[PDB]
């Protein structure tokens, strides 16, 4: 279940000939930097069923060339990428390899990751509590803390005596920790009466049943 | 059911720093990157190793091409440069903070370029070099980068943290504070 991951092969750009003028570049008398950056994106619309390979090339701050498997050959996003488009598209040996990568790289790799990344599940830790201290200036914020969960697919809703509170909701949105876990705070703004019961419901794939916490 | 996912092979080479990177991303998170020097594969989470493997040499071969290509791009544009793009910094706890319970502080560096930065964790005004870790330069949807720095800590009302970040696109270093808020 530990097959070897495949990588998209980088192609050699050709120089010697050509040069562009007036490179409308921010400049800004700061420290000159030069970056060759490439992103090969495998998009899966339903597992390997349908796939789209999107390769994008950036020189410094601009995308100057790409390869979209929906098109089948390279296209220049800016003039600076025009020479490479013409060169690689002329190499049929290469255009084939690239087209094949949707299978040899994208689908290949997906099958490997489908064994541990696609099914990764970490159940959220759900907590509810009153915001601030006692002094209630104008509102009394109720915090529903949902943390340490994965994937990001989650639904956090507030209820007041069974009714779902739409307005008065304040969220930090989905927060990515960079370590394969997310966290979020969904706060409710209300004006309690007496025997008013508030509930935070959390739905997430890791769960077999929604999770509710009352206050 | 319909599984929608994105795997991105992100690589780059930068001058004059002479630095490169090669990593894989899954729905926004790092699966692994290759240490260009050691020439070894580094899995974001240890547990990933038992399910797959990657020949590091592949990353280095590609970096060599990215390196050669970088030179061509510089010739093709008469070494014209763009402006440096400063990052936005955000500090935050990984999870809810309870006094006495081990936790982790996160210094999130976002939307910047080139992929080079200097980060320093500060606890009570002093640089902390123990219990810190960081991610390589992570990709965004655009052409900019993001990075995560981490500091292990024990919540307390007597400690005061600062994440000091420096970039060629900043006039003065960016300094973000964080302390236990009840
Ligand atoms: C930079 O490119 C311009 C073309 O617009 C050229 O005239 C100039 O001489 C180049 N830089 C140098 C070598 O001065
Ligand atoms: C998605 O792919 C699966 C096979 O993996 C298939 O059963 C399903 O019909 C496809 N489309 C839908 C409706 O999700
Ligand atoms: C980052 O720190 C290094 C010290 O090793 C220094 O050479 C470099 O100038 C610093 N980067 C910036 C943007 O100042």
């Amino acid at each position: 279940a530990a097959d070897l991951i495949a990588y998209l092969k980088q192609a050699s750009a050709k120089g010697g000939g050509g040069s562009l003028v007036g490179g409308g570049s921010g400049g800004g008398g700061s420290r000159p930097w030069f970056l060759e950056y490439c992103k090969s994106e495998c998009h899966f619309y339903n597992g390997t069923q349908r796939v789209r390979l999107l390769v994008r090339y950036f020189y410094n701050l601009e995308e100057n060339l790409r390869f979209d498997s929906d098109v089948g050959e390279f296209r220049a996003v800016t003039e600076l990428g025009r020479p490479d488009a013409e060169n690689w598209n002329s190499q049929p040996e290469f255009l084939e390899q690239k087209r094949a990568e949707v299978d040899t790289v994208c689908r290949h790799n997906y099958e490997i990751f489908d064994n541990f990344l696609v099914p990764r599940r970490v159940e959220p830790t759900v907590t509810v509590y009153p915001t601030k201290t006692q002094p209630l200036e104008h509102h009394n914020l109720l915090v529903c803390s949902v943390s340490d969960f994965y994937p990001g697919n989650i639904e956090v809703r507030w209820f007041r005596n069974g009714k779902e509170e739409k307005t008065g909701i304040v969220s930090t949105g989905l927060v990515r920790n960079g370590d394969w876990t997310f966290q979020t705070l969904v706060m409710l703004e209300t004006v309690p009466q007496s025997g008013e019961v508030y509930t935070c419901q959390v739905e997430h794939p890791s769960l077999t049943d929604p999770v509710t916490v009352e206050w | 059911i319909k599984e929608e996912h994105t795997i991105i092979q992100a690589e780059f080479y930068l001058l004059p720093d002479k630095r490169g990177e090669f990593m894989f991303d899954f729905d926004g998170d790092e699966i692994f990157h290759v240490d260009i020097e050691k020439s070894e594969t580094i899995w974001r989470l240890e547990e990933f190793a038992k399910f797959a493997s990657f020949e590091a040499q592949g990353a280095l071969a590609n970096i060599a091409v990215d390196k050669a290509n970088l030179d061509v791009m510089k010739e093709r544009s008469n070494n014209t440069p763009d402006a440096n793009v400063a990052p936005e910094v955000t500090v935050l706890s990984r999870s809810p903070v309870n006094l006495g319970e081990p936790n982790i502080l996160i210094c999130f560096i976002d939307k910047f370029s080139p992929p080079v930065v200097n980060v320093t964790w500060l606890r009570n005004g002093r640089p902390v070099t123990e219990g810190v870790s960081e991610t390589v330069f992570l990709p965004r949807d655009d052409h900019l980068f993001r990075k995560f720095h981490y500091l292990t800590f024990l919540p307390s009302t007597d400690d005061f943290y600062d994440c000091e970040v420096d970039h060629w696109g900043l006039e003065e270093p960016l300094r973000k504070t964080w302390e236990f808020e009840e």
